[PDB]
DNA sequence: GTGCGGA
DNA sequence: AGCGCACCTAATTTCCTGACGGCAATCCGCAC
């Protein structure tokens, strides 16, 4: 009765992550006092390195080549840092906010119905604590560090600790207590049961005294000055907020081939990662294939394509026919 | 009771919309007033009647993305750009759009007008403000939801109001010489997004959002506006925007 | 080869003069996936006194010629390149073109197709142009926002030359501009527009940043021997605590608008803690970090001192915070 | 088959230094007593003497030039510069920061662990360490001293001290037994048998009392005045970091005319050494060339160029092709 | 999968 | 409590450096 997708349908996100501050601390005094960690601006003196033509080289392989540049350090009294950001959880069937046609309206939430009879959003949650708890969100900052823990409060409780170096960045636990009651909260947030969850995440690395902080870097466009442009939010250093869900939504271990390439990637459409160059899921076993092959030809398909499916539906986007003229 | 005054007082957002292509910077008013119609429609939802009919705006501090040059310009950013839905879809790298992304703390008067006011509605708008954005952009957290009564319980910060007269009363052929103008004499207006005006007729067309409802093309239209602060200000109906109507324009005034 | 050349050029011409329309608001400047030629020609009159500004309001002098494909780009080419602008000569002929015209092609009769051009037409919509809801009387009206090119070239050229606050956008490149399909974005990629921003006394800085911030005590009352329950018993402990507060708010003086309020509910909370229901006689609770030189209100921050005990600091502390 | 090197590729630094703070002290109460050291403001008068055309001379040749600078000095009670840095060592197969096809990558861990195999980072260690014992990081404060001492302590363990004005700038010595301990360290953080390794190094220059101590120099970019201005590293005076780190790549002593010069040279793409003017790795026995003479066209090479390319990779860069 | 067209 | 001066004025000259150099990658829909 259904012969294509909608002329305009759209998903919101339902992790919904704030922006990260970094602060700098000292490991055995670190539940009582904090300090603010700046941005300070760096000019170098380099050499002409980069692969030129060989006209080009018998003329520039000597000259000078200054450049500007900016960084962040630890002082030499503090050897920790601080990261503290928070999380909204919003359920799934109220993340529609556009469907022109009534019918696929009804369809998709009774598919969605049925997943929560069958696995109620909990083994995707379990995927997102475990990346919560393995600290991902630590992009560089997690080579070279000697104690990493991660504390996760859910409304005015504070669960016991993490062991962030303790966990594998390619395995998934479904055992730990902590990791199974807060992912409890997050799938009954997804099914309806509840409305809405807040969660709050602060995190300690102890790298050195006087090392080097790697904060996330801007993209803007100026003739005038390039150079690197580091993030400051209210003065001081942090991150996105779509770096650090870009870590969370690394959970997909169910692409064509991966017993060759035994690593998770994040979750796209066509399982494009920005690391390798080729795209993962390219057409048969793609978001738009398989959401046409749920729908609109009744099939039931194994339940890794339906954790794919419902993965793709709680990230978002703009997801319609294809637009003719 | 009947008429009523409530304040949801230090809002945070993150991330909100400041490009109307011919202005970066404060978002346009009807997404703020965007935002109180869809706290209305879900309100009336869970069976708790009440209807807001005007929106007062006060700015307590702001934050552009991006960085300030040498020399005194504001240079802006943007995220990287993902997969964007089209012919060039399963490529990595896509295309780069005009954007500009602002950060805002705000304390929002709103005009309620129901069967009762009390402070069981304002733990029901607590429960509702917790899904809803306001300008595109998420809300991190709130200080309090209270009844207020006079012009004595208002926190510090500076209020925007419609200035039309200083632009219709002012040197030049057109209007945006009128504007240019009226920003050169007075170094404390800003420019804004006032609404929509028409350019086609009401029909039904295809590719609608809702294909059950009325369509016709617009226009955004930009007036002047400037700053009050609280202490200063004489009523409480000075400050509060409203929806009005006429036939081919869509406008937001303080009138 | 050459000569041989501009056969190319007058046949492409020719062939294209059909498919560029007249614009004022095209589509393809909010998102350039949007499929076909949709926007609107507005030739409508100007009130002058009306309170705001549209693109009937403002004076503009030129018009914009759009096409869908970047192939099909040659009159836009064609209208701006003399010796003495190509448009103007088409609009009266001076010969100076008629005279050039005529002896490369044959054709300039057909050629002169740039003067009665086609006014583009809103047809449809897609999932890329931005799509509201707005209130109309008790029920609501779907509106399809259409931007304007010709007053976007209009501000740029009138704030190149003047002083009021600015901002350049540097966001489209060259390839980006010319599928839009539109002479004046293609002109005018990095376009100057208003700053519209709140005064500049209301930005954030790390002043402000630390001021919603507050201080702790670095001292575990339930590991220092002397304290029962959560009242002190010695007396020589005493100078430890006056000093953890100097030392933490030595110079984080602050003013009324900026301090923690005492709340009724932590009081409770540090009761039970330890059990009292009321608090005991002869005691009164007291903040270790001083709640005007900056601390918290938590049950991390309260002890409970004997009466005597409680005025020793209270003027200790009086005489070195001034 | 492997053509090409991938359109993304990347490598992040194996060795990390952070900046460094100048303090002053005595000699004999060295190990209980310092003090700050700080940047003053000193702005001179001075003659006309640089070459001017014929016609400006004769009529400026006899003007006042005032111009602006800075400086830094010790105290008339003090006679010792103390420096304080700390190195991060990080293992060199997971500093590979961008590669875009899994096959390079596959080829460069097979490289890297044939030489782990053969010798287990343990040469390029022992010169990494020479340069710290040889004081090397010291570049104008290092002329006219009478004792030069730098200690290195790993966790909680104090090294025996080094006598750096007994080690020559252009011989490497591998039979101490305080360099070969550290640089066993190094050396299997460096292979992948520990995860992290934090080195942190104290020297004490004797320069006598009152005397001028060298700061960094910032670089000033036009719009900008073009006096003289120092680094301040939390109030007081400091080194760069890039300029440490420079110091302790001059190690390459593997390129082609070295029978002639015989001194080390420090370790970049093209070799270019900016005190003596020549390039000496302009084609042959470039990064790039050899670096597509291993991986691509399979091929042994000597085990001195691998040292010189494994070089490479403990310092980092871009090094991506177009097409 | 190709080349195109302009500023 | 309740106050916290009236008058005048703040010099002149001669200048303010010469060199080199300021990255590589990527961001295009559409007819056919």
């Amino acid at each position: 009765t259904l012969k294509s997708r909608p002329e305009n349908l759209s998903f919101a996100r339902c992790l919904n992550t704030t922006e990260a501050k970094f602060w700098q601390t000292d490991f055995l005094k670190r539940h009582t006092f904090k300090l603010p960690l700046l941005i300070t601006d760096k000019a170098v003196l380099a050499s002409k390195g980069h692969e030129m033509p060989p006209d080009k080289l018998e003329k520039e392989i000597m000259d000078p080549n200054p450049q500007k540049s900016q960084s962040c350090t630890l002082s030499t009294e503090c050897d920790t840092l601080r990261i503290d950001f928070g999380i909204k959880v919003l359920p799934v069937k109220e993340s529609m906010y556009s469907c022109s046609d009534y019918n696929y309206r009804t369809a998709i939430y009774q598919k969605i119905d049925e997943y929560i009879a069958e696995d109620g959003f909990l083994t995707l949650a379990k995927r997102y604590v475990n990346n919560i708890a393995n600290a991902r969100f630590l992009w560089r900052n997690r080579k070279g560090a000697e104690i990493i823990e991660t504390i996760v409060t859910i409304e005015d409780k504070e669960y016991p600790s993490f062991n962030s170096k303790s966990f594998n960045l390619d395995t998934f636990v479904e055992d730990n207590a902590t990791i199974n009651e807060i992912a409890q909260q997050i799938a009954d947030t997804f099914a309806g049961k509840r409305e809405y969850l807040n969660i709050y995440v602060t995190c300690f690395v102890k790298i050195g005294c006087a090392m080097e902080v790697y904060p996330s870097q801007e993209m803007t466009f100026d003739d005038d000055d390039k150079g690197k442009k580091l993030f400051k939010f209210e003065g001081s250093a942090g991150m996105h907020s779509q770096k650090i869900n870009n870590a969370l939504r690394t959970i997909d271990t169910w692409y064509p081939d991966y017993t060759t390439y035994e690593f998770p990637i994040p979750v796209e459409n066509y399982g494009a990662a920005r690391s390798i160059g080729i795209p993962f899921r390219p057409d048969t076993k793609s978001f738009y294939k398989l959401i046409d092959r749920m729908i609109l030809k009744n099939e039931d398909l194994p339940i890794e394509d339906k954790h794919y499916v419902m993965a793709i539906l709680i990230r978002g986007g703009m997801f319609s026919k294809k637009q003719e003229k | 009771m009947m008429k009523g005054y409530i304040l949801l007082e230090k809002v945070n957002i993150e991330n909100a919309n400041a490009f109307n292509n011919i202005i970066v910077g404060i978002p346009a008013i009807t997404s703020f007033l965007g935002f109180a119609r869809a706290l209305e429609r879900k309100l009336n939802a869970k069976e708790i009647a009440i209807r807001i009919n005007g929106v007062g705006l006060e700015f307590h501090e702001y934050e552009l993305k991006g960085y300030k040059n040498k020399r005194g310009q504001y240079v802006t950013s943007c995220p990287l750009p993902g997969s964007i839905p089209g012919q060039n879809e399963k490529k990595l790298d896509a295309h780069i759009m005009n954007q500009a992304y602002i950060d805002l703390n705000m304390s929002f008067l709103l005009e309620v007008e129901g069967p009762h006011v009390d402070m069981s509605t304002c733990k029901s708008i607590k429960s509702t403000m917790e899904t809803l954005r306001i300008a595109g952009g998420i809300i991190r957290n709130y200080k309090k939801i209270r009844l207020i009564d006079t012009l004595a319980d208002i926190p510090y910060g500076y209020f925007l109001t419609l200035r039309q007269d200083n632009l219709n009363d002012a040197a030049g052929d057109d209007m945006l010489d009128k504007m240019i103008h009226a920003l050169q004499q007075e170094d404390t207006l800003v420019p804004i997004a006032v609404g929509f005006k028409a350019l086609s007729e009401v029909g039904h067309v295809e590719g609608q959002r809702d294909p059950e409802k009325d369509h016709c093309f617009v226009e955004s239209i930009f007036s002047l506006g400037g700053f009050e602060c609280s202490k200063i200000l004489e009523d409480i109906n000075s400050c509060l925007w409203r929806y009005k109507t006429e036939e081919g324009l869509y406008l937001c005034t303080i009138i | 080869p050459e000569e041989q050349k501009i056969n190319k050029y007058i046949e492409g011409l020719f062939q294209s003069i059909d498919k560029n329309h007249l614009a004022t608001h095209v589509a393809k400047f909010t998102e350039t996936n949007s499929p076909g030629n949709i926007g609107a020609y507005d030739i409508l009159s100007s009130d002058m006194n009306c309170g705001y500004l549209d693109t009937a309001n403002a004076g503009w002098k030129e018009p914009d010629i759009v096409t869908n494909d970047a192939k099909y780009k040659r009159p836009q080419g064609f209208v701006a390149m003399m010796s003495d602008t190509v448009m103007e000569h088409l609009q009266e002929d001076s010969a100076e073109l008629r005279h050039e015209m005529e002896e490369l092609t044959d054709k300039y009769d057909e050629i002169r197709g740039i003067l009665n051009m086609p006014s583009m037409q809103p047809y449809r919509t897609n999932q890329f142009i931005k799509q509201v809801f707005f209130p109309v009387g008790g029920s609501y009206h779907l509106l399809s926002i259409l931007p304007s090119t010709v007053l976007n070239y209009e501000v740029s050229d009138r704030l190149y030359r003047s002083k009021i606050p600015k901002i350049r956008l540097r966001l489209l490149s060259s390839n980006a501009a010319s599928t839009t399909g539109s002479r004046l974005v293609s002109k005018n990629k990095w376009p100057l527009v208003f700053q519209a921003l709140p005064p500049k006394f209301l930005e954030k800085n790390l002043a402000k940043a630390l001021d919603k911030e507050y201080l702790l005590p670095d001292i575990n009352i339930d590991e220092l021997e002397g304290v029962d329950n959560g009242c002190l018993i010695d007396e020589a402990l005493l100078p430890l605590i006056i000093d953890e507060g100097k030392r933490k708010g030595e110079g984080n003086y602050r003013p009324r608008h900026l301090r923690d309020e005492r709340k009724e509910e932590t009081v409770q909370a540090f009761l039970d803690k330890y059990g009292y229901c009321n608090i005991p006689v002869g005691y009164e609770v007291h903040h270790i970090v001083p709640l005007s030189q900056g601390g918290a209100d938590s049950i991390k921050n309260m002890i409970m001192l004997s009466i005597e005990h409680h005025e020793r600091v209270t003027e200790a502390h009086a005489s070195y915070f001034k």
